[PDB]
RNA sequence: CUUGAGUCUCGUAGAGGGGGGUAGAAUUCCAGGUGUAGCGGUGAAAUGCGUAGAGAUCUGGAGGAAUACCGGUGGCGAAGGCGGCCCCCUGGACGAAGACUGACGCUCAGGUGCGAAAGCGUGGGGAGCAAACAGGAUUAGAUACCCUGGUAGUCCACGCCGUAAACGAUGUCGACUUGGAGGUUGUGCCCUUGAGGCGUGGCUUCCGGAGCUAACGCGUUAAGUCGACCGCCUGGGGAGUAC
RNA sequence: AGGAGGUAAAAUUCUUCA
RNA sequence: GUUUAUUAAAAACACAGCACUGUGCAAACACGAAAGUGGACGUAUACGGUGUGACGCCUGCCCGGUGCCGGAAGGUUAAU
């Protein structure tokens, strides 16, 4: 169990269903005994550079203590959900706060 | 026909040949003129006067459109990469924009190697 | 420096084209040399550095 | 790499290329890869930035 | 490489007691464990050379501790095959 | 899976085995058979057309669906099976609504998997949509010519085609034979690749292992009499003639395509 | 018995290795709009390409491969060798103290395993580059240098080949021997009160001592000074060939 | 003063012993 | 293996394999004045023609004549 960046960003048009996703998400967490210390939510903030048309997405900031396997099966969720476009997980070193 | 007032300047100077090509801010190209085009052969147009007159060339066959001002994106090194914008500008053309377009690969193709002179 | 998510910091050791600029300049340290740019990386991926200035 | 020039003047002025891209990267991605071979130039070089 | 909760554990069943990891049973002990354990690694891949000379060197390791225990006191020694399981 | 037979016996050294393990293994599904008869390269005057056709192994046909109109209902891949009539291999589906058909089994295809065909159908290999739905560059298999009519490019085994335009009402289509052939996007097809494309692997082994396929001996126009072919008899491997068919045909390069009809739904011929 | 060699707790750095994904740029191919006799190329030209509309330019899509900048006598590994980013798995090395095992060590014929590129077998894929080959130039001759095209190959999975200027042309391990300038990684102490100050280890780079050597040079990382063990040489060609 | 970029087209052969 | 049933059973033919080329479906081709049918109730890893003939090492030089595949300024040119 060790901890994981993971910042994802959110389709434009489905921001709605956005403070869903931290729903299930951290459920699926918690399920599993998991953790979680930051969850920040810029919310529309501009882009550098068009990314797959559209400008200005929908980032939503995440920090969770969660063990090498639930997080694994993560991934999985936001490739085969088209509303989210980018994600990345870095590193672990302890736990943080606010920041950013 | 037509009657634009901005427009854009796409100029590709090599190490042979300097080809300008006097579009829209739609990019449809209304008039082109090559430095070679304009006579000069072999080292006659790997100039930078080749790519004046080319410019002057391009410039004397778009003015039929009035083009007022227009952008101007330079792409390939080589001569003619300074002189040509520099015709422009004393043909009579507003000049606003300069930007470079040199495409500049992340190293992926494997470049050529017979050289040996 | 020590982050990525500090853009704020690693804003100002980039050139205007983005290319990450020399300790020779900077006169930044050592092992905090390879960690600004480790950061600025990671910055760039998540769309927070652009890679190039044609944008 | 780009410039906006404010009024009072219609020279290029735009001397920024000659300190950063324009051939200083392109040039040495022009003719032969190299690969190694660039080491013993660095090397050589700098072992010519001493005295 | 073994997590530190299976590490004291073998030490705790081996040695006479905590700290006395150094003891030849120990080590043959957590040495093997993970000959057993990267052998299932191995299972998979089998592309990994670089980390193929460990688990070699391991065994290589364990070996000489072997013959060394069977040549000091050759009753801990077979209290130590028939227990770990091994050489056949 | 292929396998290469040992040299145990003459003819038997150069076989080249393409088994499949994730196939089925007894008898096909009753319900979606029928005859089938066997001609033998013979039309109703009982004229041998189409020469170098007969023997062969007894076979059976097999109801595929190539139309795929089953829209909005969902379907599970039963099991795979092989298909003598073609080249590819057939997939035993079953919809929610519990009718069974066969399809091209795709390259990705599995047994369970959950397939479905309709304007809405996901851009996943197994399903079938228009064209007109699927993005381009997306390899899609088993193409239509004609709203309705039913995929006839790409049918055979490791074929595939890839669409690259639209303009219109149309999209060109890049054939596995090179050419671009443009196809209104109101045709329906199903994305991801064909069966199986180990089957070019394949090199018999002897020439009974051709004989139960259906294909007979073939004669040499050299070895034949003028009487018979254009290439004469002769007096020791001989020829002097030019290489035609055994009716006065050019060929080795002499094109014989005529039709103007179709020509327009072309682009760029073959290469 | 503990100073050699290891284990244990915690922590640190890394293009080390393997597997699975991903993003951007550019080139090529393809499609649409606009546009039209040139484009392309060289020292100069030509072959080639183009009125079925190229090049140029704007927009979009697919595919392959490699990851600009960072990037440096910088880092890692036994050597070969190894560069975007992220996840999973994993080897080894190192440091701060203390504790534990207690020579459990070093090397090592046979044998075994690994091992760039090229090549080969069974397949897939194939943008660019590119032996052979094809077509133009140069030339007294051009089966070459130059240009236009281009197959194998380069890539990927598996199974072989085990060959190189595979070098630092120096085998590995341990001990001892004046120093100076840097790189890189931990750690103790001090108004942390200067981004530092004052020390102590591992590794690495250049120069320079004695000494050594035929000289060149090497020179605390030795080719210095010694010890252990293994491999190897006895003129060149023949030959790394014959049996 | 430091740094970066740019800057050359081809042209064979000459016995043996002192 | 096949073949001159009834003087030739052979180095001939066939042969898996390989190569070139034609073919985008109402396919090419073939049987037919036509309809229609076969090819195929198949779809380029398919099919037809040709050539060679397991495999192993390889398969060079030459485009005038005769063909095939394209382009094309000028010239000649049927019926109308």
């Amino acid at each position: 169990m060790r901890h994981y960046e993971i910042v994802f960003m959110v389709h434009p048009d489905q921001s709605e269903q956005v403070p869903g996703m931290i729903e299930r998400y951290t459920a699926a967490i918690t399920g599993a005994e998991g953790k979680i210390h930051r969850l920040e939510d810029w919310g529309r903030r501009q882009l550098a550079y068009p990314i797959n048309k559209l400008h200005k997405a929908h980032y939503v900031l995440m920090n969770v203590e969660a063990p090498q396997e639930v997080i694994d099966e993560l991934e999985t969720t936001f490739r085969f959900n088209d509303a989210v476009i980018r994600s990345m997980v870095m590193r672990t070193k302890h736990a943080v706060t606010e920041a950013s | 026909r037509k009657q634009v007032s901005d427009g854009v300047a796409h100029i590709h100077a090599s190490f042979n040949n300097t080809i300008v090509t006097i579009t829209d801010r739609q990019g449809n190209a209304l008039g082109w003129a090559t430095a070679g085009g304009s006579g000069f052969r072999g080292s006659r147009k790997s100039t930078p006067f080749a790519a004046q007159v080319a410019a002057e060339r391009c410039a004397d066959a778009v003015k039929e459109y009035g083009i007022k001002n227009l952008e101007v994106m330079v792409k390939g090194p080589g001569p003619g990469r300074e002189s040509t914008i520099r015709a422009l500008n004393a043909a009579g053309f507003r000049i606003t924009n300069i930007t470079d377009v040199t495409p500049i690969p992340h190293n992926g193709c494997r470049p050529p190697k017979k050289r040996r002179v | 420096e020590i982050d990525y998510k500090d853009i704020a910091t690693l804003k100002n050791y980039i050139t205007e084209s983005g290319k990450i600029v020399p300790s020779r300049i900077t006169g930044t340290r050592a092992k905090y040399q390879r960690q600004l740019a480790r950061a600025i990386k990671r910055a760039r991926y998540l769309s927070l550095l652009p890679y190039t200035d044609r944008h | 790499i780009k410039v906006r020039e404010n009024e009072p003047f219609d020279v290029a002025l735009r001397r920024f290329k000659r300190s950063c891209e324009k051939a200083g990267v392109l040039a040495e991605v022009r003719r032969r890869e190299f690969y190694e071979k660039p080491t013993t130039e660095r090397k050589r070089a700098k072992a010519s930035a001493v005295k | 490489s073994l997590s530190t909760e299976a590490t004291a554990k073998i030490v705790s069943e081996f040695g006479r007691d905590a700290n006395d990891t150094g003891s030849t049973e120990v080590q043959v002990a957590l040495l093997t464990a993970q000959i057993n354990h990267l052998q299932g690694h191995f299972a998979e891949h089998k592309k990994d050379h670089h980390s193929r000379r460990g688990l070699l060197r391991m065994v290589s390791q364990r070996r000489k501790l072997l013959d060394y225990l069977k040549r000091k006191d050759v009753a801990r020694y077979t209290q130590l095959i028939e227990r770990l399981g091994l050489r056949r | 899976a292929v396998v290469k037979c040992k040299p145990t016996s003459p003819g038997r050294r150069h076989v080249v085995k393409v088994v499949n393990p994730e196939l089925h293994k007894g008898k096909p599904f009753a319900p979606l058979l029928e005859k089938n008869s066997k001609s033998g390269g013979r039309n109703n005057n009982g004229r041998i057309t189409t020469r170098h056709i007969g023997g062969g192994h007894k076979q059976a046909y097999r109801i595929v669906d190539f139309k795929r109109n089953k829209d909005g209902i969902p379907a599970v891949v039963e099991r795979l099976e092989y298909d003598p009539n073609r080249s590819a291999n057939i997939a035993l589906v079953l919809y929610k609504d519990g009718e069974r058909r066969y399809i091209l089994a795709p390259k990705g295809l599995k047994a369970g998997d959950q397939i479905q065909s309709g304007v809405d159908a996901a851009i996943k290999p197994g399903n079938t949509l228009p064209m007109r739905n699927i993005p381009v560059g997306s390899t899609v298999h088993n193409v239509e010519m004609k709203p309705g009519k039913g995929g006839q490019l790409a049918r055979s085994a490791g074929t595939y085609v890839q669409i690259v335009a639209r303009d219109g009402a149309y999209v060109t289509l890049r054939l596995r034979s090179g050419e671009m052939r443009k196809v209104e996007a109101d045709c329906r097809a199903t994305l991801g690749e064909v069966g199986n494309a180990e089957h070019m692997l394949r090199v018999l082994g002897k020439a009974g292992a051709a004989r139960w396929r259906g294909v007979r001996p073939t004669v040499r126009g050299t070895a034949m009499n003028p009487v018979d072919h254009p290439h004469g008899g002769g007096e020791g491997r001989n020829f002097g003639k030019h290489p035609v068919t055994p009716w006065g045909v050019q060929t080795k390069g002499k094109k014989t395509r005529s039709n103007k009809r179709t020509d327009k739904f072309i682009v760029r011929r073959r290469s």
